[PDB]
């Protein structure tokens, strides 16, 4: 595809002003859980090397790490759902706007096709 | 050295790296690499002694002659076009000598032979650094002139690179020319698809980095530079043996690992473009990294290896200093499969 | 054409100076009968090095009064002075002008 | 890859040292200051791709106005045959190429 | 035409350069190399470029060369391509170098911070221990 | 494309060429990245007259500078590899090996 | 007025120059006479061996280098 | 591709300047404070035509002036300037500031005869305008046509259809 | 305040060579965004005419732009006359 070169596009913009016409993200997303459950093991993992409970040392340190994961996670989707609706948008456009590379194919029966029939023996 | 001195050569590093990044001048791309190479030289060499030495001066040879070639291509390309902005290349002699130069300062086969031994010779921070970031410039070389290349040239020496890491690092027991054949094998990997699609070139790049800055934070944390050494890390910080299969078991591309989100996906993206043999090669010659990969684990954690008595001391002391961002690395390396459709961020 | 004739006037007097200066004596008979590499001195040569491409620098200076961005001019060749300056005392803080 | 941070905030780092037709100091121009400024004109805002497809008449005449190569070409065959027919003798130079003609201002 | 001068000092050039490559006694490779730069000197100020061919001259001969020799020491067709019209009352390679005070800014800051790296890394690398 | 071109860009592939050989003296291997450089600001410097693109007077004064300071790094590696052993021959670099 | 001296020797040149090519390369079969080697119908500034190609050595030698080599 | 059009050897024929550059030189104030309308003509015709077969009559136009200026001169003040000139001539940089005395001399002869005033300083490098009949040209450069641009899509984002539709991902 | 007098009286004993190269230094940074003839240098730098002047095309509509040189409109150079 290669949309670097898009026409009309910032330099170095995260989300465009055009993506805010998207739904966000909700909450509860499922991946917005599992960054969550991604900070969560990051908080364990911390805890296990510096040789402490693993459960329960540090609440307010996985608290910080899941918080972070979470936000960083939320833009992120932002971001990809926005890119995921550019590519289909042009797609679409680009479709439209060139009819003759993607003609109506003749909608046709099974009762009048004939496709070979191979037995099984 | 003094820290002082240290921080400035590593913002050099880095700045010589970004003014590579972000310039749209032929002179300005050769005077960040020539800036990157000039502060490079002194973090090598930080440890001073005779292999750090030799290493730095290898690196500078090899360095200096890639630049030398870099400019010779930029003037050529000058002479057929009176143009310097970083654009398709206009000159099938030029693209070839621009090519050969960024493959040496990658270190692609067949300029292979001065990763290994840079990587020996300096310390396990200095091969962090070599190793991570200094593939950035480069790699945004190749990525911003990819419709240039032909393609044969780059298939041949990204398969070449593959099939040579998977071979050499068979034969190694130091831990620093593994991680070098590594290196060597994914940079084979990731300058297959620049010719079909960077942002596989750049995702790769960045779970390659992820994986790599894991293994070298862990082998800092338990300083093994040879197998045997690290055989000792069990009867210590068992914790860091399983952290270190596991990350491993990643860097093998063993699904669902997040190692397996590269080859995958530039599997899929190769397909797309009619290459169906490429791949196949491409997957059988990673099963050799697998391996070396599965006896390292095996000399490492999954058995046992004998101790010395001189270890209850070190079982009475705890690291002085802890490594941020040692836990992030790791999950990141690890468990970021799930999360695959996030590519599409242009990341 | 008039420097390549100076220049090949010049090497020719000075060359057949030097061999009948050499001969003359040579027709009359007669009986006919480590380490240490000091550091100090490299380091002398590379600093001259430096500066020599820092002077290298300098030398468009007499051309780059007449460019009517007086004052863009003027920072910069500053900046280049005080960076040669900088170097300078770098070098002698750090006891690499000593003997 | 490429950071475009200049076109992001407008700062012209390098810009105006990328072509010939940009702003040299003293208004001196380039030996191929047309040619190149009809290729750009030409190729704007079109692609790199339709560039090379379209605009391929315009970096013909600006290559041949780089490195002269039919020019030279034609000279060069032009010399030769003047050499044959000399050399045979059925050609004669003017007094205008052998240097006995009038000098003007 | 003087039998195609800068096809003679060319030659010359390639052949200095045969001479060094050979890599014979480091000494006599750099005498080889300094009588290639001279020829290349030669090279560019016949062609014009008066104060660039004297910058080689000084620059590269009487300082990098010369630093080699000490090192070495302590241890053991034309005339077609050209133009037709004048350049005023002025040389325009003198204004194109000096326009780098008024348009190289950025050329000069890298430049400079480059040059003082490079002094800093000397001293670090010379320091030893 | 005339033959002086074509003389400087075959004195680069000579010293180029003389570089990779290297028979010994990691002082010749300099002399040859200084031969390339050399040749590299002769032939940029003609293309730069040629064309009367008057800005790009600079890039060969830039080249020279960063290319000096790129020989006085390699000239101090050199002294330094030279202390270690006595002598700057290629084959006493074998410590590290593939 | 140097300036309008300068075009008016310049033209006189070429059309010179034209002249004998068209006596020279009468019998050359493919050949056409005062044919461009551009595509575009712009004026272009001829080269200095256009106008002093078919001319004898010694101004070819002083048209080249005489500026460069007074001194 | 094409032939290169070139005019006759007659249209280049006219009666030239045959003065040299001490005698130019020594004139240049009250030539150029004369004969500016005919030679700003022909230079911007230059200028805007960008062709030298365009400017032909302008430049006989100037040759014409420029005779009629050094007829008066010679009609009238023959001498002074003649001592001026060989100043000028004499010195090797042909510096005006070594005989301010004869240009004096030249000055005042041409100031009672002809009535001629020498332009003040700053004032021959003036930027002028130029009342000409000549028709703007319309494609000096002989443009071709440009190549239309890319249609330019635009309109609403909508949410992609059926997310990322990527493998097995239903988001 | 004492501090840096007895620092400057002690430099300029046994360092004179470094205070007045620092002076002289410091005062060729500043002196210049001071000076008020900056600008005078700056406006003859641009009354220099390397270039032809090229007359532009008259459409009645430049009461500013002189026909002749003689004419009153246009730059003046009276003020580099009288320095
Ligand atoms: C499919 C996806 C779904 C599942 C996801 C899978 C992964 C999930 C977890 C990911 C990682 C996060 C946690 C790991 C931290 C490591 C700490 C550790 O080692 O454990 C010790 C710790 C207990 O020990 P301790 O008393 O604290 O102190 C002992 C010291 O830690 C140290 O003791 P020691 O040093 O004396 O003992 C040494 C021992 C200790 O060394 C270790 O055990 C290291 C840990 C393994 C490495 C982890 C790698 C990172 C993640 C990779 C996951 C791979 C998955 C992919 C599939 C392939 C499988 C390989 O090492 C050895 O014995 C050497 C031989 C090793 C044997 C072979 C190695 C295989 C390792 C592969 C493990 C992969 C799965 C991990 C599952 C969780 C394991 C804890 O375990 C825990 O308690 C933490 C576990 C999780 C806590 C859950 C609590 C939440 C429940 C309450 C809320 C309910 C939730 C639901 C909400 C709604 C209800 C209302
Ligand atoms: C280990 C697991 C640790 C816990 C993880 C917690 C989050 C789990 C999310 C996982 C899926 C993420 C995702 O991409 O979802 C998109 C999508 C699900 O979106 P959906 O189908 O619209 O949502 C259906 C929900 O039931 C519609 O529910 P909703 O829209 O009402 O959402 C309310 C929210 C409720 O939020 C909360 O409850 C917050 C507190 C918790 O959802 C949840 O938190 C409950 C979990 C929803 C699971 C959705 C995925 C189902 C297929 C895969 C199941 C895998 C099960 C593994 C264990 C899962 C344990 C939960 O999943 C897929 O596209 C296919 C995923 C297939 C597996 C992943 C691919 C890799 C396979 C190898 C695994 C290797 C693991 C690493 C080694
Ligand atoms: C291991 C997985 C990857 C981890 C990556 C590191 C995580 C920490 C990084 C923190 C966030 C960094 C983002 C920087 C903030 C602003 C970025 C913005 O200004 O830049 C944009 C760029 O945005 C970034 O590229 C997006 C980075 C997001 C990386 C996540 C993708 C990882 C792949 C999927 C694995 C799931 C990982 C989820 C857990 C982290 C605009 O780029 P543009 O100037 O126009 O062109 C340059 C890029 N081109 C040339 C390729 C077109
Ligand atoms: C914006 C972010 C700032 C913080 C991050 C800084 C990153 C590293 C520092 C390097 C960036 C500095 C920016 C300088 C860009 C150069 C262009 C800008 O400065 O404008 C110039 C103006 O020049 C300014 O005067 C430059 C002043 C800055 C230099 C002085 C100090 C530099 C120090 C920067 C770091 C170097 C090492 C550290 C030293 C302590 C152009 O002048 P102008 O006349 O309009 O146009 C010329 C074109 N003409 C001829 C057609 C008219
Ligand atoms: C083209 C390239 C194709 C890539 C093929 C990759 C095959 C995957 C396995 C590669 C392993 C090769 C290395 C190897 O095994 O060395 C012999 C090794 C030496 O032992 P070391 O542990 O190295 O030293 C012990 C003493 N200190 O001997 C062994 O241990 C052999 C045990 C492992 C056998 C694994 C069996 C693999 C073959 C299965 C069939 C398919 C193989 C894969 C390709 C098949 C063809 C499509
Ligand atoms: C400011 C002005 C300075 C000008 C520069 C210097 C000008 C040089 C003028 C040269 C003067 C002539 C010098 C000749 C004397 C040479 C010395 C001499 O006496 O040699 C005697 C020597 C002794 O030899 P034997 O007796 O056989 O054996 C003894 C050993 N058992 O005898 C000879 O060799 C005689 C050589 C023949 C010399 C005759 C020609 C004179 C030379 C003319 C100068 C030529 C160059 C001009
Ligand atoms: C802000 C302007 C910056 C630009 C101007 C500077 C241009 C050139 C000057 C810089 C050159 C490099 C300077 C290097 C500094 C080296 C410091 C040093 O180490 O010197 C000390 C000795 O000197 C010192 O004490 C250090 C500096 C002392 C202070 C110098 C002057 C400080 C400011 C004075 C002027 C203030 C402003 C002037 C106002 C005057 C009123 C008009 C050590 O000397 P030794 O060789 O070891 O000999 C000692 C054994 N007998």
């Amino acid at each position: 595809t290669m949309m670097s070169g898009r026409p009309g596009r910032v330099p170095l913009q995260f989300l465009p002003n055009e993506a805010r016409s998207l739904p966000p993200p909700k909450l509860t997303d499922p991946r917005l859980v599992y960054m969550g459950f991604l900070g969560y093991c990051s908080g364990l993992i911390d805890n296990a090397i510096r040789r402490r409970p693993v459960v329960s040392a540090g609440l307010h340190r996985q608290l910080l790490y899941v918080t972070s994961f979470v936000f960083f996670g939320y833009y992120l989707l932002k971001r990809q759902d926005y890119m995921y609706a550019l590519r289909d948008h042009d797609m679409f456009a680009y479709v439209k706007s060139h009819p003759e590379d993607f003609p109506e194919k003749d909608k046709k029966t099974y009762g009048e096709i004939l496709e070979e029939f191979h037995p099984v023996r | 050295m003094n820290p002082i001195i240290y921080t400035t050569l590593i913002m050099t590093v880095m700045s010589g790296t970004m003014l590579v990044m972000i310039s749209s001048h032929w002179l300005l791309i050769w005077i960040g690499f020539e800036m990157n190479l000039l502060a490079m030289i002194p973090v090598l060499m930080k440890n001073f002694n005779p292999r750090a030495t030799e290493a730095a001066t290898k690196y500078f040879l090899t360095q200096a002659t890639a630049s030398m070639m870099l400019m010779m291509a930029i003037i050529i390309n000058l002479l057929y076009s009176g143009q310097w902005t970083i654009t398709k290349m206009f000159n099938p002699v030029a693209m070839t000598m621009m090519t050969m130069a960024l493959a040496m300062k990658l270190g692609l086969s067949p300029f292979h032979f001065w990763v290994p031994e840079v990587t020996q010779g300096i310390s396990l921070q200095a091969g962090l650094l070599l190793l991570t970031w200094q593939k950035l410039a480069p790699l945004s070389v190749l990525c911003q002139i990819s419709q240039s290349i032909n393609p044969n040239l780059m298939l041949t020496m990204a398969m070449l690179s593959i099939l040579i890491g998977g071979w050499g690092g068979l034969n190694q027991t130091q831990l620093r020319k593994i991680m070098a054949y590594s290196s060597i094998a994914h940079m084979g990997w990731m300058t297959a698809v620049l010719p079909y699609n960077t942002t596989m070139t750049i995702l790769n790049l960045l779970i390659y980095i992820t994986m790599t800055l894991a293994m070298f934070m862990l082998l800092i944390h338990s300083s093994a530079t040879t197998t045997l050494s690290l055989s000792h890390t069990w009867n210590k910080m068992p914790v860091i043996t399983s952290l270190m299969m596991v990350t491993l078991l990643s860097m093998g591309g063993l699904p669902p690992l997040s190692g397996f989100m590269p080859k995958w996906m530039i599997i899929q993206e190769m397909t797309k473009n009619e290459s169906i043999i490429m791949p196949t090669l491409m997957a059988m010659t990673a099963l050799l990294n697998l391996y070396f990969y599965m006896r390292l684990a095996y000399s490492s954690s999954l058995t046992m290896f004998p101790s010395t008595n001189n270890m209850k001391m070190k079982w009475q002391f705890e690291h002085t200093k802890q490594m941020k961002l040692l836990p992030t690395m790791i999950v990141l390396s690890t468990l970021v499969l799930p999360m695959t459709p996030a590519l599409s961020s242009l990341n | 054409m008039n420097i390549m004739l100076t220049l090949l006037t010049n090497v020719t007097l000075a060359s057949l100076l030097v061999l009948i200066a050499f001969w003359l004596p040579q027709l009359n008979a007669y009986s006919e009968k480590r380490l240490p590499f000091s550091m100090k001195f490299f380091l002398v040569a590379i600093t001259f090095l430096l500066f020599d491409l820092e002077i290298a620098l300098l030398l468009p200076l007499p051309w780059a009064s007449q460019t009517n961005n007086l004052k863009t001019m003027l920072t910069m060749a500053l900046f280049l002075l005080i960076l040669l300056a900088a170097s300078l005392a770098y070098e002698w803080t750090q006891k690499g002008l000593e003997w | 890859p490429f950071f475009d941070v200049q076109k992001r905030l407008g700062l012209d780092l390098d810009r105006w040292m990328t072509i010939q037709s940009a702003e040299q100091p003293h208004k001196i121009p380039g030996r191929c200051h047309a040619f190149e400024k009809e290729w750009i004109e030409c190729a704007h805002g079109i692609g790199g791709i339709r560039a090379e497809k379209e605009c391929k008449i315009e970096f013909d005449d600006f290559v041949e106005c780089l490195l002269r190569q039919k020019t030279m070409k034609r000279l060069s065959a032009i010399k030769r045959q003047r050499d044959k027919l000399i050399k045979e003798g059925k050609y004669t130079p003017p007094p205008h190429h052998l240097g006995k003609e009038d000098p003007r201002p | 035409m003087t039998m195609y001068i800068a096809f003679i000092l060319s030659t010359i050039f390639v052949i200095g350069f045969v001479g060094f490559s050979s890599k014979p006694s480091p000494i006599y490779g750099g005498l080889g190399l300094i009588v290639s730069g001279g020829v290349g000197c030669g090279i560019v100020l016949n062609f014009g470029g008066s104060f660039l061919g004297l910058m080689v001259f000084l620059i590269y001969l009487g300082g990098m060369l010369v630093v080699f020799g000490y090192t070495t020491a302590m241890a053991t067709g034309d005339w077609v391509i050209y133009d037709t019209g004048d350049s005023g009352f002025f040389s325009e390679e003198a204004m194109g170098i000096a326009a780098l005070y008024s348009y190289g800014t950025w050329l000069v800051i890298v430049t400079g911070w480059s040059l003082l790296i490079g002094v800093v890394v000397i001293m670090e690398i010379t320091r030893g221990n | 494309m005339p033959l002086v071109y074509m003389n400087i860009i075959m004195a680069f592939a000579i010293a180029l060429a003389g570089l990779l050989m290297y028979r010994s003296h990691l002082m010749s291997s300099l002399l040859c990245l200084e031969g390339m450089m050399l040749s590299l600001f002769i032939m940029s410097t003609l293309i730069i007259l040629n064309t009367h693109f008057t800005l790009a007077n600079m890039m060969p004064i830039i080249l020279l500078v960063f290319a000096a300071c790129e020989a006085a790094l390699g000239l101090s590696l050199l002294v330094m590899v030279s202390n270690t052993y006595g002598t700057d021959y290629v084959q006493n670099l074998n410590l590290l090996q593939c | 007025l140097f300036q309008a001296e300068k075009d008016r020797r310049v033209l006189q040149m070429l059309r010179e120059n034209l002249e004998e090519e068209a006596i020279i390369m009468k019998d050359v079969p493919d050949w056409k006479v005062g044919e461009s080697v551009f595509h575009t119908t712009r004026w272009v500034t001829p080269m200095m061996g256009e106008l002093y190609g078919l001319r004898t050595n010694e101004e070819i030698l002083s048209a080249t280098y005489g500026f460069i080599w007074y001194t | 591709p094409g032939i290169v059009e070139l005019p006759t050897l007659e249209d280049l024929k006219v009666q030239e300047v045959k003065v040299s550059s001490s005698v130019l030189k020594a004139a240049a104030h009250h030539y150029g404070a004369q004969c500016d309308k005919p030679n700003k003509e022909f230079m911007l015709c230059r200028w805007e035509e960008k062709d030298p077969r365009r400017c032909l009559e302008e430049g006989k136009l100037v040759n014409q002036c420029a005779l009629d200026f050094f007829r008066q001169i010679k009609r009238h003040c023959a001498e002074p300037f003649t001592e001026y000139w060989t100043c000028i001539d004499y010195s090797g940089l042909q510096l005006f500031r070594h005989c301010r005395k004869q240009q004096a001399k030249f000055d005042e002869c041409v100031l009672d005869k002809l009535g001629w005033v020498r332009p003040d300083l700053g004032e021959l490098s003036k930027v002028t305008k130029v009342k000409t009949d000549r028709p703007l040209p319309e494609n000096p450069y002989h443009s071709r046509a440009r190549p239309e641009p890319n249609p330019e899509a635009e309109g609403d984002l909508k949410p992609a259809k059926h997310g990322s539709r990527l493998f097995f991902w239903t988001m | 305040a004492g501090r840096i007098a007895s620092f400057l009286k002690n430099a300029w004993a046994k360092e004179p060579v470094l205070v007045a190269s620092f002076a002289i230094g410091g005062l060729a940074i500043i002196l210049p965004s001071l000076s008020p003839y900056t600008n005078y240098a700056i406006r003859i730098n641009r009354a220099t005419p390397y270039n032809y002047p090229v007359p532009l095309r008259d459409d009645g509509n430049m009461p500013d732009v002189p026909s002749h040189p003689q004419d009153p409109q246009g730059p003046s150079l009276e003020w580099l006359k009288n320095l």
